[PDB]
């Protein structure tokens, strides 16, 4: 095992795959996520990209996912958003179709996630007071 | 928070009825409000027609009004409309615009009618 | 038999990279160099010596000098941009010789010119006179003209800004570092025994010169001789002195500045009549001190080259006036002094003051560029400046006669060579805080 | 008083001698033409810091300066003893040869951390 | 509960409220925290806000809080800094008065929080190396 | 619909004649006027 | 943040009791005048 | 054949074909460029 | 004022009238002097 070559899936190559298959291609997208008029336009584009990444990192930071890609949450999943079986939503549906299916409930999920994490931190603080 | 309905009191049959509800938001409670339209006839129980959120704008209608009710909103003037196409004689009722939103500051429901 | 990798952050390792340096100064109104837009410098430098590590330092390839020449330019063009353009000045000129208490050494150097120039009103013109020099005035056929009339026009360089070389400090940004070679006898290329990390450099003065290195950094124990290839005819050999020698350059002419209204809000500062006797501007150097400095230079040249050989100095070979004579700035006035009085000596094995004549030009060209110039406006009073010359830019000659009788002459074919004598101790490196190391701890499985 | 070291003071020191002065270097990562030049260099520095923090956050070192991984070190890349490389070797010397093999190391760390996260998710799902 | 909306307190709404009441509205403040002359000025302001946010995140990262808003520390609280009851400060005092009251010691407090975590960090290290 | 959030139980010491908003507004008005006059034609031949 | 004083009789300098934050300022017309304030903002209840 | 609306009369039609056809354009006039000094460093290139 | 004449130096029938030999006074490096120069301009670039 001295001439073994390692190749991985390309950037956005798991778009047409299933949820479980695309669940292992998160690190590649995460690492690949990052005369005066030309300089200011390219500088503004880079600053906008950095600000967008900062906003996404802060969005995951206010929740209980400060750094980890995969993380759970104690709040349950109501069937009002999507009432589908786990055996087929992870093996017979891509990320594009699933994102377009519940695109109207993303704000509600984000709000409930942030309030659940805030009350979770308050409960942890009260528990540590014993 | 105060709401106020507005529209034509007497309308001819078969066209679309348009209503507008004045919504008065709070002082320091920015968020999402759920606006709904509930009508009640004389001597008849009230029935919920449709509802919608103020942030995303998704609407929910009654199972017997897919081809007649149409909900719209505009955060600029803080007013939301109601469009009921093909009005009949059974549509003579009192319309109420309600607002439902949980207040995280005081843990209240604030079901203002 | 088995090991686990360990990730380390903030590891002390660096690599060679390029980046844009910052600025740092502490003064005060207006200047041709770095204005108030530059961030103020720190009250004390953060210099930390590093032991047991040696770094390969080598100039002529680092981009600090290239970044600095470029920034001195862009900023110089931006500073000259808002001044008045002097296109209406290059008109037919009627010049006559001045014979009003003029010394015989300058018979024909100053010309009293007269010309028809426009005024504030576009429908009127006025006949006005001014004094010009023979170096920036060329004939046409008595009817003369400027030397830059057939070339592109240029501004006047407004008196509100000053040409004083205010020192600036280049600071590395976040994630980068500047390594300084603390070796007292570094020859310019090789490993440096003592390296010290610093955030900003010293007080580098952005002075302009071609032959004599004005206000350069001094050595520690003896003079230094640096060159890319000492055995090559090209690649100018620059020497840095260990002690500074003073030079007194002055203009005894009492020039008078007069204002001429070119048009609406456009003013031209012309040279008026000369008050008193007219004498040639010159520089004075201590002959004994200069001879001692030349003795130290030839001693180091003999120890660098073959031993027990005879060497000599000669003046400039030729070319334009920028490299033929010593060109520099003194109180806003540009001087071109004859250097033949210094580089004229012979030194063999086992072995009160000198006055250098000087001329003054108004329409100049600081660099090799031909599309731009500058009309230096005359200032009133007698200009006198005492400075220190701490280096030379000497070049050899072809036809080596069995390594005997080697001659050296002043050069100055490049502008960045002046800044290379001040930016030789520093280098820019990029810090890579990520590191790996095969330990045995392993990750504690959740 | 208390004196530990300065910035980059352990460059010539060994691995173990430089293993405890990494935190100061950790915080050390953070006319109009000069203003835009300073702004461009500042943006580049911010981008480099965010890229390094992102690469650390991908692995199991989101908020830790010292961290180990469950991947077996491949002896073909080093072929030396632990005490010899940790007591008679500097960071620069190791950096001279680990530069060609750092891409495969980073890739294996990323896939291994993703596999560990998947295993943790399955463990939480199965309780 | 399916036909109700979500409403929270606005930006800086609990500035004059108590500490216990203002501790639950930090999310909105944290979320709100993030011709060429006009462009240079706008980009400079945006970038300046970026280093301020990264400086705050870096100051929190050196402690035992990798991104969480509310977090506890192991260092003891010196009673000489305030000499006041916890009940009256959390129930009868705003964040502004508390900030101007101990505005001096905060800096040196940050320093202990930092070095302490540093030695605390190597604590798990010389234990995690025992595996 | 700009957000207006009332801040009760707090008093801020307002002080004019030192606020930088008016200075920035003056600088912005001067800059906007100078940039607005840039594409217009100069009137140099009128001085006759 | 931008703080606005909602006091009807707000003085030149002092502690405003009714403070309210806002995302952006109200409609301000940058008129040009030297002696009489033309099209300016009116007061609340009396001349100040 | 590419178009936003093929049935639209005012919409343009873009046709692309695989085998290109070669066109040979020539200007047999052997004119001489002349430089005219029209000011300081300004050269107007005219047809001689 | 460009005084133009037609070019009949072996001109063909189709190219006849397309070119015009125009003479005019142009400024030089010296502002107080002018020069009488001649050039060739196409009919599409000149109007009567
Ligand atoms: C501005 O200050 C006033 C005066 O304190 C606040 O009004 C009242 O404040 C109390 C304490 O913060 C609120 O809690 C109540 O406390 C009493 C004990 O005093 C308790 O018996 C109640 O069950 C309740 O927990 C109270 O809700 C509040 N409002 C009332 C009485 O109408 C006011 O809230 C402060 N403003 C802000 C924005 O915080
Ligand atoms: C695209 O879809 C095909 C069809 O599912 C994938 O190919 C494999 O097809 C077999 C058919 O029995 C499945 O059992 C496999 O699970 C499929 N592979 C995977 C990895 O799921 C194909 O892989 C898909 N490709 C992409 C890029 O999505
Ligand atoms: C400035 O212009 C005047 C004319 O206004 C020149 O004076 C003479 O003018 C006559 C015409 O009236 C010409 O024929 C002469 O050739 C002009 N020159 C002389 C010397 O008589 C005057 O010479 C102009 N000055 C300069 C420096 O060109
Ligand atoms: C500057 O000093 C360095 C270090 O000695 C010189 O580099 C090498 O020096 C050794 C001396 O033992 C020579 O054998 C090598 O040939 C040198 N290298 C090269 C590429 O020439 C360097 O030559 C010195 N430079 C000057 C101008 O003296
Ligand atoms: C320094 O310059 C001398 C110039 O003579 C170089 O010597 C010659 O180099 C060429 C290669 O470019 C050889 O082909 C010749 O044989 C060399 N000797 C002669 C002409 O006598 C020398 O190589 C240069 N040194 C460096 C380090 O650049
Ligand atoms: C240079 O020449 C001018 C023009 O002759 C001199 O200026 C004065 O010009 C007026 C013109 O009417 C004469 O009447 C004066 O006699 C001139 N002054 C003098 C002192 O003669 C100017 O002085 C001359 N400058 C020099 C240094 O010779
Ligand atoms: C350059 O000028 C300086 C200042 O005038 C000279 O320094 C003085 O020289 C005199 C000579 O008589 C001494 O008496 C003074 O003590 C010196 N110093 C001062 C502060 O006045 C210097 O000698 C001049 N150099 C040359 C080469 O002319
Ligand atoms: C030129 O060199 C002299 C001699 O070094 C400078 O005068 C001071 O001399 C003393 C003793 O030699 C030094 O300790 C000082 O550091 C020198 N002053 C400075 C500012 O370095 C003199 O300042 C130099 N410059 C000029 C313009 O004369
Ligand atoms: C440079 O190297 C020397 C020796 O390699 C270092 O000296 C060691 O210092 C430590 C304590 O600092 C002692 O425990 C060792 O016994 C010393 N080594 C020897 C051989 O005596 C020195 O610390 C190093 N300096 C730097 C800055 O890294
Ligand atoms: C890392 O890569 C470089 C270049 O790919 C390797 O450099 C080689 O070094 C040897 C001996 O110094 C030369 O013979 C080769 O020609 C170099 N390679 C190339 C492409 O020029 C270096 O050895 C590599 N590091 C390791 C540890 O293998
Ligand atoms: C911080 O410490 C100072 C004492 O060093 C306290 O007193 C202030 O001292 C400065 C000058 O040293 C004066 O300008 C202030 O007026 C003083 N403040 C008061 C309230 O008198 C200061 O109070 C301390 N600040 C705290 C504890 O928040
Ligand atoms: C493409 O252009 C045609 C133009 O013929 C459009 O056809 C129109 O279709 C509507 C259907 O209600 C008719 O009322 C119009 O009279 C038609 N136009 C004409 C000129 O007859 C067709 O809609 C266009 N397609 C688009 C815009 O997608
Ligand atoms: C170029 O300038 C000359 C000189 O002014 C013009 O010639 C004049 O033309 C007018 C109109 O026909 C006559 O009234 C003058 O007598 C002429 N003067 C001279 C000195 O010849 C000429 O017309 C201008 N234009 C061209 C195209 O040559
Ligand atoms: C060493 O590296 C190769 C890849 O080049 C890999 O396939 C092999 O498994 C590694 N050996 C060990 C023991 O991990
Ligand atoms: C979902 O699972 C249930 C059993 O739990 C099954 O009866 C149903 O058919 C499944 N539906 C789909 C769409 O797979
Ligand atoms: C002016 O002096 C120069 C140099 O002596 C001479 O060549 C020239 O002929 C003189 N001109 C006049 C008009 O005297
Ligand atoms: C401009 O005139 C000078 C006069 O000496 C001459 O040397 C130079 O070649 C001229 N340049 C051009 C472009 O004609
Ligand atoms: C130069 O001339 C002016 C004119 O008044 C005079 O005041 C000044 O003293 C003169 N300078 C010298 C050095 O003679
Ligand atoms: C230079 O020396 C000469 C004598 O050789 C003297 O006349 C002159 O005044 C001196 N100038 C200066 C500035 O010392
Ligand atoms: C320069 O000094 C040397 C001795 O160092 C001496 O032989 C020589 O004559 C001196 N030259 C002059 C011009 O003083
Ligand atoms: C050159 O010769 C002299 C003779 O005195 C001697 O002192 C010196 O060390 C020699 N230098 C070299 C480099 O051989
Ligand atoms: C150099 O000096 C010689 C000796 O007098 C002289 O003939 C020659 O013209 C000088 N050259 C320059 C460029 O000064
Ligand atoms: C410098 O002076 C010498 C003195 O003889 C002279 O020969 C030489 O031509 C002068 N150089 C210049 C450029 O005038
Ligand atoms: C060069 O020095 C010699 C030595 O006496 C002298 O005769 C000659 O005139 C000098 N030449 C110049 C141009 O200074
Ligand atoms: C490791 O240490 C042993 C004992 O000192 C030695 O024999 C062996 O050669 C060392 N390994 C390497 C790679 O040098
Ligand atoms: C979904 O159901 C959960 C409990 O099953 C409940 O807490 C939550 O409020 C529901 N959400 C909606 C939008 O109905
Ligand atoms: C608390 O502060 C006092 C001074 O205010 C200091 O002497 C003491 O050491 C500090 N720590 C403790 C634990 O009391
Ligand atoms: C603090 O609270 C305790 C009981 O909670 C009380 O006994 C004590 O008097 C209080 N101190 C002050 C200063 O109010
Ligand atoms: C084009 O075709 C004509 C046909 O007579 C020929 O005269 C002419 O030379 C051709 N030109 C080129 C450029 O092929
Ligand atoms: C155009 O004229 C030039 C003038 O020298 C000549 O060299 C060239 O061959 C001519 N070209 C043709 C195609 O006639
Ligand atoms: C010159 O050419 C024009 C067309 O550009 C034509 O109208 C006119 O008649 C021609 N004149 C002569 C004399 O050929």
């Amino acid at each position: 095992a001295v001439g073994i070559g390692a190749v991985f899936l390309g950037f956005l190559g798991a778009a047409g795959s299933t949820m479980g298959a695309a669940s292992m291609t998160l690190t590649v997208q995460a690492r690949n996520l990052l005369l005066t008029v030309w300089g200011i336009k390219q500088l503004q584009a880079r600053v906008l990209a950095v600000e967008r990444y900062l906003r996404d990192q802060q969005l995951l930071g206010i929740w209980g996912c400060s750094g980890k890609l995969i993380c759970c949450t104690n709040v349950p999943w109501n069937s009002s958003w999507s009432n589908r079986n786990l055996s087929e939503i992870w093996d017979n549906m891509t990320w594009l179709q699933w994102d377009k299916e519940i695109s109207n409930y993303t704000q509600i999920i984000y709000g409930l996630l942030e309030e659940s994490q805030n009350q979770q931190e308050k409960n942890e603080q009260d528990l540590l007071a014993l | 928070v105060q709401l106020q309905e507005s529209g034509p009191g007497v309308v001819k049959p078969s066209e679309t009825l348009s209503l507008t509800c004045e919504v008065s938001l709070h002082a320091s409670r920015v968020g999402s409000y759920y606006w709904s339209w509930i009508r009640q006839s004389q001597g008849q129980r009230p029935e919920w027609m449709g509802g919608l959120y103020s942030d995303t704008g998704n609407t929910d209608y009654n199972p017997s009004l897919k081809s007649r009710v149409s909900l719209s909103r505009d955060m600029s003037k803080k007013q939301f409309f109601l469009n009921l196409r093909s009005v009949t004689a059974t549509d003579t009722a009192v319309y109420f615009c309600v607002s439902r939103y949980v207040d995280h500051w005081t843990n209240r429901r604030f079901d203002v009618w | 038999e088995n090991l686990w990798v360990t990730v380390y952050y903030g590891v002390p390792v660096w690599k060679d990279a390029e980046t844009t340096l910052f600025c740092a100064s502490d003064a005060k109104k207006h200047n041709v160099w770095a204005t108030h837009a530059c961030v103020p410098t720190d009250p004390n430098p953060q210099e930390i010596h590093l032991e047991n590590v040696t770094e390969e330092f080598n100039m002529w390839k680092n981009n600090m000098v290239e970044q600095m020449h470029t920034d001195i330019i862009s900023l110089w063009d931006q500073s000259l941009k808002p001044c008045v353009k002097l296109t209406p000045l290059c008109v037919t000129l009627q010049c006559t010789n001045v014979t009003n208490n003029i010394t015989d050494d300058m018979r024909g150097e100053l010309k009293n010119c007269s010309f028809n120039m426009t005024t504030e009103l576009r429908d009127k013109k006025q006949k006005v006179y001014s004094l010009f020099y023979r170096l920036d005035v060329v004939q046409i056929n008595k009817e003369y003209r400027l030397i830059n009339c057939n070339t592109s026009a240029c501004t006047q360089a407004c008196p509100k800004v000053s040409f004083e070389p205010i020192p600036i400090h280049y600071c590395a940004p976040a994630g980068f570092a500047i390594l300084k070679c603390k070796d007292k006898k570094f020859n310019g290329t090789g490993p440096c025994p003592s390296v010290s990390t610093v955030q900003c450099t010293h007080g580098i003065k952005p002075v302009v010169s071609t032959q004599l290195l004005l206000n350069g950094s001094l050595a520690e124990e003896e003079v230094m001789i640096r060159s890319e290839n000492i055995t090559n005819n090209a690649k100018n050999i620059l020497v840095q002195f260990n002690t500074p020698v003073q030079i007194n350059c002055t203009r005894p002419n009492n020039n008078t500045r007069k204002s001429i209204r070119i048009g609406p809000g456009q003013a031209f500062y012309a040279t008026g009549d000369i008050i008193g006797d007219i004498r040639q501007a010159h520089c004075n150097v201590s002959k004994a001190t200069w001879n001692e400095t030349l003795g130290k230079v030839v001693k180091q040249l003999r120890k660098h080259f073959g031993n027990n050989t005879i060497i000599r100095f000669a003046n400039s070979s030729g070319g334009d006036l920028e490299v033929t004579t010593h060109s520099f700035n003194c109180g806003g006035e540009f001087f071109y002094c004859n250097t033949s009085g210094l580089f004229n000596s012979t030194w063999i094995s086992n072995t009160d003051s000198i006055t250098l004549p000087c001329r003054i030009k108004q329409i100049i060209n600081m660099w090799q560029r031909i599309g731009q110039c500058m009309y230096a406006p005359p200032i009133q009073g007698v200009i006198r400046c005492v400075s220190n010359i701490t280096g030379l830019i000497l070049t050899r000659d072809g036809g080596s006669t069995n390594s005997t009788t080697e001659t050296f002459r002043p050069g100055g074919g490049d502008m960045r060579d002046n800044w290379r004598s001040e930016l030789y101790k520093y280098k820019v490196v990029k810090i890579e805080p990520l590191g790996v190391a095969p330990t045995r701890c392993k990750r504690r499985v959740v």
